[PDB]
DNA sequence: TGGAGAATCCCGGTGCCGAGGCCGCTCAATTGGTCGTAGACAGCTCTAGCACCGCTTAAACGCACGTACGCGCTGTCCCCCGCGTTTTAACCGCCAAGGGGATTACTCCCTAGTCTCCAGGCACGTGTCAGATATATACATCCTGT
DNA sequence: ACAGGATGTATATATCTGACACGTGCCTGGAGACTAGGGAGTAATCCCCTTGGCGGTTAAAACGCGGGGGACAGCGCGTACGTGCGTTTAAGCGGTGCTAGAGCTGTCTACGACCAATTGAGCGGCCTCGGCACCGGGATTCTCCA
């Protein structure tokens, strides 16, 4: 009666995401510990932003991580910011990014 | 008094070309710009439609919509997709 | 009149690094929208893979070449260790 | 065939045989074998209602089902039972042409075999009402005189090719069964049957078919059907274009996997095609046997020395094989009959009537002649050691056993059951096998030091490339002191070390073939040096420099065209006497009668080629005393290997 | 009044749009721009607030990364001033229309 | 026998459909084969993600109207429906 | 027995296609219209860059159409182009151009 | 254990090479400054898909490379060649 | 000694290899670099000439856009001159590495 | 200034050749019938839920001037860049040759589809409370003129 | 030439509304067993891939080199930020309202499964001929002189 979670030791669930590999229809013969692969990687690239949206945040000093925070944490990398380049962000804006000439003389 | 396309309003645009960070334009910029966006819009927009059309639904609602910013490349996180 | 999301297990790892912290509910929000993109960015990928090598099976080698195929190298590198973290401590259990 | 009594067939082992045997018979499951319990059946419409059903809480019937699959099997078997009427008639055609040649068949058609031991019946050779011949062909080089058995088997391929049917000779791979092929085909060419024929053997066997082709019958025109797709489509253009009237090679898949070769050899259209060692003619279920059944050709030979095994699709590989219209019959039913796969609940070979048609197929169209009938004396005298070979026998005790199996290593994640592949990998079991062998491949007189001074005076040579100093040094410490006794000599520029004072004076198994250089130095057995390795090979090469002098290695390449370049410079008294085969090249054809002692200084641990590859050595009347002489050292991986641990009672 | 250098509210204003990302445009126009777009296509079609929401974040998001874009190619140009050849050549580069 | 399919027989049979008088290149067939290869799973990928999108175990020609409708361009979508009512109506009207 | 092509009077190996739909892992049931619906646009397609390819061939008076007419033929519609920008031919190049400073010396 | 070994060659992309690559670009006036940097332009491009390639090959478990591996390469970032048998 | 105008023959050269489709490239040395560089990442493996031709028309086709593109940043910074600049603006713009 | 001529482009005919058409041949896939079920279509209802009114009001929008500053022009100069020459060299031709690696039957077999009970995580409803907004408020710092 | 003024900016109080923790149905992952069929993986074999190897030679490296745009300055100019004063409408709020997604049931038909057969096509091969080099030979051309 075991779950798979817990018996990974991780927290995405693997069963409803065997589920929605089933019905989802992408593969034929779906293997038992792909999708345990699948959600352990989802889980680290989870928490992966997590981390730098809570370091924005507390730059800011605050307890609620926001889109402001995500819109930092993802352009202050520039491999999760490869991975999320065509990626439009709700409430997102961008980092101050001044230039030379905008300086005035 | 107005058609949509200048609703927009180049105060809006300079705000804009704010969160831009262009410091200064010329007196070209702004219809050029509106109709650029009308036609990116107008682009995707058609394909909501044509969704909602599918959906057999006269209501569009924003799922359909990040579905051809997806087709269009666009892509959002913050409405489910 | 259920719906379904992973806000809660967003949640838990949220509080397994940052226990202190909030977030809001438009980024809850936004990180599910984010986990369905990838995760159906590297099925597809994946099952593409399979066609490939005509193999209607599928395996965590498949699941560790997509995100090989996905990902960059340090982003890559942490996510087979951490892919291959657990699969058989599941496994044996 | 019918449906009523075959009906009543099918009634009849639904009535009659046992649980086993009904779901042998109707290839059911024990469950519906006994569902033997709703046996009886009035008739196979009383099965009709007899489905067994779905469970009971607290899609087909097995009526048409169980009906339709035992009336196919029953079908398949009164096939069977027709091809063992027209095989064992035909193999009474070929008991009279043996009692034609008044001569003692000495095996009957009940095993499927047939088996001659001597003419005599030499006493009384040929007698005029037989496909018997006495006389060797002419165009045969009489070179060899074709013995007893050869004579026999020649004969016996030429009453076969008379009976217009196929046919094996199957004896136990000493006696040269390609030696009378193509003796048998030089008969032809004395009977004007000038072609065209086809020979198919692997390329590794055309070792002995093309240089037999080339020296026992010189005469007979021989085209080769080897090379690349383009070879062999130029090949193609010489043939199907026929600039050649020849007489008589490409291999099974060659011919059997690509069609434009199957269609060039159906417009070839030839009379006699050959193939030795068929394995997919012992598979019913083997489309290339099929491919070769589309030969055009009134006679074919299957050279096998395996006796036949008690599967009722080998059997009927064979039966298929050697009948003409049988093959051309479509034996549907036949493949059904091969579906259930000898099951512990299902054996359709343990079915009775299977055993009945396994006894009853068995069948005179297998020339089999064991060696024991007509017989090389396998004297086994393990070899002799110098304290060397055995003084590193325990050092690579401890490299061959790094520290690999019966602990746990660290690891991610839980991972314990894919460790198992590293003991009796492939490079430490042949560095276990040479351990056995000439123990100066190793790391003993040029380990790693001495070879940073081969490095250290390669500067000054045109040998020098941009980076070897190192790279000179890390490709000659990893070759070990028999590779660097034959480049350090002879490279003129570091030949302070170049001879290591030939320690193979002193070695284990060069004087045991040293031992047997007395049948090679003091005598005329001509001796074969089988080996297993080509570092070996160079063993060979170098360490017959000592007392009998090394005439050159024998190159293990005379397997291409005709190639006579390394045997022709043979058959001396003492200078010319030590030539290197090995178990690489095929034993299914003889050289002349003159090579008899072949020496296996590296054994083989597998028994596929020792019945073959020592062909050279039975006979009823080859020319010297023959023996054969395996090298197997006492307690090493060698005398493990070797298959003489034990048996078993019945 | 106090005479301020030109550039330097604008500057200000560059730092506030970087730091605080919120929306621009007001909704009333932008719905009805929506609504004159969506009436070439069908006629009286509904939409959600949330969808022309996303629709008002989708469009900014776009037009910014063409600002940066042309920007940079004023920067190039040796200019602090933009003109609209500046957006031809950006969507030449991304290849949009020319 | 050594089989396997491409579309050249269907391409030379549009080719000399439209213009019996002209011949091509072997490696433009080549394009044109995963050309077609390309149209066809495109439309596809297309149809599936309509199919999740609108909750569908099934996809009907109904599906590929507005699949060919979202992945076109207007005009080719002007003559491309027209020729897929038309193709159906004859499928199914006629026989 | 007419074939779902000649069912529609068509050119293309709609079992075939139909087949592919079944295998290609997509939905879970296909129907009948759909490869009907799917080979006559890519009929359509096929028409249009082939009829550009035999324009270019008269073109360039050539019997076997090179890829280079194939080039000219997505590099000069629109809606052609829109669909397949992102493209690359073999052994295609680009169409030619000369800037406007690019002129020679007057 | 003798095998060869050979890098750099990115200078085997000549700088006339680039030349006339930059008149099938189609541009007249070339500056000295530009035949270094293009080579890592197009490195950074290479190495972003030929990994990428034999990361198909290893779980396609091979030793060669196909014309198949260099097209599913390029369909990564949707750069898509055709006739290579694809 | 007949010496043209400086460009003309360039110009005529543009002519001929947009006329043209071949190849352009070396094979030789285009080929033991991207051996080079898959041997970095796994040494010893091999190809396809099918392949490695697919791999240079590939890489021509993807700079010959960032050469009209960098042509265009020119002509929009008034040079016929090509320079460095240009070509990190154009994997600025299109965000490809700049 | 029109010419002019080497350079350059364009062109009919030469003779392969090599892909291209075209015809055979066997096998596989399709086209057929029938189940069949379940999803899909379609009908029914309804209720949240966009439209869409109207009241007020804040501020963003709109213009005057304005000036100044940023774009444009042109002068120069210079240094870098194409452009014929040479040589050199490495690539291509092409030939050969070998071998690790792609290819395909074969044989399990285990590994993964599938059915049902449950229980237990696990999403929906509902207070809750505390972060962060929301608004003054006095201090640090930087724009704009000394 | 520091200083005056405008704006950031932590400080301090409000409130309130998203976060959250739990009931609470609830349903579904998990077990658990059947089951069966693709996967592993063996093994033996051709073959394309690689490596070498040698001659011919297009073309790249090096060079002159003159001149031509890049650039630099700078003079001018004109238009765009940037105030300050109308302004107006977006928004915020609220009330119908009706209607349309958003479900429900409820029947049904269309595609999935599964065998046949036959012929479409696929591969091999063969023929053959349009184009692709030369190849001199007629027609343009535009950097440099009248």
């Amino acid at each position: 009666a075991k779950s798979r979670s817990n018996r990974a030791g991780l927290q995405f669930p693997v069963g409803r995401i065997h589920r929605l590999l089933r019905k989802g229809n992408y593969a034929e013969r779906v293997g038992a510990g792909a999708p345990v692969y699948l959600a352990a990687v989802m889980e680290y690239l989870a928490a992966e932003v997590l981390e730098l949206a809570g370091n924005a945040a507390r730059d800011n000093k605050k307890t609620r991580i926001i889109p402001r925070h995500l819109q930092l944490a993802i352009r202050n990398d520039e491999e999760l910011n490869k991975l999320l380049s065509g990626v439009t962000i709700a409430q997102g804006g961008v980092l101050p990014n001044i230039q030379a000439v905008l300086l005035p003389k | 008094l107005r058609d949509n396309i200048q609703g927009i309003t180049k105060p809006a645009i300079r705000r804009l070309a704010r969160r831009g960070g262009v410091k200064r334009i010329s007196g070209l910029i702004y219809e050029e710009t509106r109709g650029v966006l009308k036609v990116f819009l107008e682009n995707v927009i058609r394909d909501a439609v044509t969704y909602t059309e599918h959906a057999k639904r006269k209501t569009v609602t924003a799922m359909d919509v990040v579905y051809a910013l997806k087709r269009q490349g666009r892509t959002l996180y913050g409405f489910g997709g | 009149k259920r719906k379904e999301s992973y806000a809660i297990y967003i949640y838990k790892v949220l509080k397994q690094v940052h226990p202190d912290t909030g977030i809001s509910s438009k980024a809850m929000s936004i990180m599910n929208s984010f986990v369905n993109d990838i995760f159906e960015r590297i099925a597809a990928e994946a099952s593409r893979l399979a066609h490939y090598n005509k193999r209607s099976t599928i395996t965590s080698r498949e699941i560790q070449t997509a995100v090989r195929l996905l990902l960059p190298g340090e982003l890559a590198k942490h996510a087979v260790s951490e892919g291959t973290k657990a699969v058989t401590k599941y496994t044996s259990s | 065939i019918d449906t009523a009594a075959l009906k009543e067939e099918v009634l009849k082992y639904m009535n009659r045989c046992s649980t086993q045997d009904l779901a042998d018979m109707t290839g059911c499951t024990l469950a519906e074998a006994e569902f033997v319990a709703k046996r009886p059946f009035p008739d196979l419409e009383s099965a009709l209602v007899v489905k067994q059903p779905r469970p009971v809480i607290p899609k087909t019937p097995l009526g048409p089902r169980l009906v339709g699959i035992c009336m196919e099997i029953m079908r398949g078997y009164f096939v069977v039972d027709a091809l063992i009427r027209q095989c064992e008639q035909l193999g009474g055609k070929i008991q009279r042409g043996i009692e034609a040649w008044g001569l003692s068949n000495t095996a009957t058609s009940d095993e499927g075999e047939t088996s001659l031991v001597n003419f005599d019946q030499k006493s009384f050779g040929t007698p005029a009402n037989s496909s018997f011949i006495t006389t060797p062909p002419a165009s045969f080089s009489p070179d060899i005189k074709l013995q007893d058995y050869q004579i026999i088997g020649i004969n016996w391929l030429y009453l076969l090719y008379e009976l217009k049917l196929a046919g094996i000779l199957a004896d136990e791979m000493g006696l040269g069964k390609t030696c009378q092929t193509i003796a048998f085909f030089s008969l032809l060419m004395d009977k004007n049957i000038n072609g065209p024929h086809l020979v198919i053997a692997p390329a590794s066997t055309m070792e002995n078919w093309l240089r037999e082709f080339a020296k026992f019958c010189p005469k007979l025109k021989i085209e080769l059907y080897y090379g690349s797709q383009v070879e062999r489509e130029e090949i193609r253009e010489r043939i199907n274009s026929n600039k050649d009237s020849y007489n008589v090679l490409t291999t099974y898949r060659l011919a059997a996997t690509s069609k434009a070769d199957r269609l060039f050899l159906r417009n070839q259209k030839f009379n006699v095609c050959v193939y030795d060692e068929g394995h997919y003619l012992k598979n019913r279920a083997s489309e290339r046997y099929r491919h070769l059944m589309s030969i055009p050709a009134d006679f074919r030979v299957l050279l096998t020395g395996t006796p036949l095994q008690n599967n009722l699709k080998e059997l009927i590989s064979l039966l298929a094989f050697i009948l003409p219209h049988v093959f051309d019959y479509g034996l549907k039913s036949l493949d059904v009959i091969f579906t259930m796969k000898k099951s512990p609940e299902s054996d359709f070979e343990r079915a009775l009537l299977s055993e009945q048609r396994v006894s009853r197929a068995k069948a005179p169209f297998v020339l089999r002649r064991k060696k024991s009938q007509v017989l090389k004396t396998r004297i086994i005298e393990f070899c002799e050691f110098s304290e060397e070979e055995r003084r590193r026998y325990d050092d690579f005790a401890s490299k061959q056993s790094v520290n690999s199996l019966l602990v746990m290593k660290t690891n991610l994640d839980t991972n314990a059951n894919l460790a198992k592949k590293k003991s009796t990998a492939g490079f430490v079991l042949v560095q276990l096998r040479k351990l056995a062998d000439h123990p100066m491949l190793f790391r003993i007189h040029y380990k790693d030091d001495i070879l940073r001074q081969m490095a250290k005076a390669i500067m000054n040579e045109p040998q020098y490339k941009k980076a070897n100093e190192l790279y000179i040094f890390e490709d000659m410490q990893y070759m070990s002191d028999i590779e660097l006794h034959n480049l350090c000599c002879k490279f003129p520029s570091i030949n302070s070390f170049q001879l290591k004072d030939e320690p193979w004076m002193d070695a284990t198994k060069v004087r045991k073939l040293k031992k047997l250089l007395t049948n090679a130095v003091e005598n005329g057995d001509r001796v074969v040096l089988f080996s297993q390795f080509t570092q070996v090979l160079d063993i060979l090469q170098l360490v017959m420099k000592s007392l009998n002098l090394k005439f050159l290695r024998f190159d293990g390449s005379t397997q291409v065209d005709f190639r006579q370049d390394l045997i022709d410079q043979f058959y001396a008294d003492e200078s010319i006497n030590v030539f290197l085969l090995s178990t690489k090249a095929g034993g299914f054809g003889i050289n002349l009668a003159c090579a008899n002692m072949v020496i296996l200084y590296d054994v083989s641990f597998n028994p596929f080629d020792d019945l073959q590859a020592e062909d050279r050595a039975h006979r009823v009347g080859q020319k010297k005393e023959v023996t054969v002489y395996k090298f197997v050292v006492k307690d090493t991986i060698e005398e493990h290997i070797q298959r003489l641990a034990n048996a078993k009672i019945a | 009044p106090h005479r301020y250098r030109p550039g330097t509210v604008a500057l200000r204003e560059i730092r506030r749009y970087q730091k605080s990302t919120e929306l621009l445009i007001r909704k009333l126009p932008f719905q009805r721009l929506v609504r004159e777009i969506a009436q070439d296509f069908k006629t009286d079609l509904r939409f959600q607030s949330s969808a022309v929401m996303a629709l008002q974040e989708a469009s900014e998001a776009y037009l910014v990364g063409l600002f940066e874009d042309t920007n940079l190619c004023a920067i190039h140009a040796k200019r602090v001033t933009i003109m609209p050849k500046d957006i031809q050549l950006a969507r030449r580069i991304r290849g949009e229309r020319a």
